């Protein structure tokens, strides 16, 4: 299960089973 | 042809044509029994009907009740006429409805508000008894007199409550209308921000969120995208829990709790119909 979308003009593919890190603000 | 309907104490302008028989469709206005949904040609005929009609609520089982708010589960095979009338009524406010006559494969969840004359129709959603595509809502309507008051979101929440109890992940049937889309986006935002506000761990999978909420993984990702909470930094996908969104949500949560426009899961008394 993968989904594709573009973030900031870049195309990405993301897994629905992998743990995704959660961040508050933190510089990046 | 049909531009208005008389429905209980309300006079409602129709949005779209619905395929009522020509005899009725020829007329400018239809008169509906607000309880059994029979359609009639005049005010005098309606009055005579109301004197005889035994119905003071929808047919089927009342599966949710909190004070004056109920949801009734109506089986399209057991109450064909009622459900056909409901579908024709619904088509007056839907650009496109895939179904009117063959209601037997559907369940209808009809929300009502009670006062001393009976249980008045707020809205409904239909649902296939067996959806190959795992759709938990086929069509959804809040009656015009009740629109923009929070009932649509209550209906949506209720549809996912059924899915949770069924141990299923659900999605609304495509395509979604403009208003349908706005409503679902609003609900998905609420649900996702509540989950992240309550969640304390360092990472989360979409599957876990989907498992908790019964919201489809694709709709969760679409919502994360819509809120610009999916980020990329150092080759990894991060969920960015935005401060403004969380804070704005709590202010909305306060107003949601201020009114009573919420479905309380403790007020559901339901087991999935007929074993199936
Ligand atoms: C499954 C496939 C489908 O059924 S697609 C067809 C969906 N049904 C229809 O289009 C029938 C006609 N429309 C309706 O019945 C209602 O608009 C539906 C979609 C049920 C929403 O019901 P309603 O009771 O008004 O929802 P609600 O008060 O809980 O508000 C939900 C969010 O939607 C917004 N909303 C609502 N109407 C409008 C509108 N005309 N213009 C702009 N925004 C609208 C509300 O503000 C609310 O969003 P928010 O929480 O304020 O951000
Ligand atoms: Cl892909
Ligand atoms: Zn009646």
């Amino acid at each position: 299960g993968m989904v594709e979308i573009e973030i900031e003009g870049r195309l990405h593919r993301i897994s629905i089973f992998d743990p995704l890190e959660i961040i508050l603000e933190d510089d990046l | 042809m049909i531009k208005t309907i008389a429905f209980g104490r309300y006079e409602l302008d129709t949005w779209y044509h619905s395929p009522y028989p020509e005899e009725y469709a020829r007329l400018g206005r239809l008169y509906m029994c607000e309880f059994c949904l029979k359609y009639m040609k005049s005010q005098t005929i309606l009055r005579r009907h109301m004197a005889k009609c035994v119905w003071k609520h929808p047919p089927g089982d009342e599966i949710y009740r909190k004070g004056s708010i109920s949801v009734f589960e109506v089986d399209g095979k057991k109450n064909k006429i009622y459900c056909q009338n409901l579908c024709l009524l619904a088509k007056l406010f839907l650009d496109h409805k895939t179904l009117y006559y063959d209601v037997e494969p559907f369940l209808f969840y009809v929300m009502t508000e009670a006062d001393n004359t009976g249980c008045h129709l707020i809205g409904y959603f239909s649902k296939e008894k067996n959806s190959f595509l795992n759709y938990n809502v086929s069509c959804i309507l809040t009656m015009p007199q009740y629109m923009r008051q929070g009932y649509g979101k209550m209906l949506i929440d209720f549809s996912y409550l059924l899915s949770k109890v069924e141990e299923k992940v659900g999605s609304p049937e495509r395509p979604l209308s403009d208003l349908g889309l706005i409503s679902y986006r609003s609900y998905w935002k609420e649900v996702l921000l509540r989950y992240l506000h309550n969640f304390q761990g360092k990472e989360i999978s979409i599957k876990e969120i989907s498992q908790e909420t019964a919201v489809n993984p694709v709709d969760i990702v679409s919502t994360l995208q819509a809120l610009q909470m999916l980020k990329y930094w150092k080759g990894k996908h991060l969920v960015l829990k935005r401060q403004d969104l969380i804070d704005e949500w709590i202010a909305k949560e306060a107003k949601r709790s201020n009114s009573n426009k919420t479905m309380d899961p403790s007020c559901l008394k339901w087991t999935p119909p007929k074993g199936t």
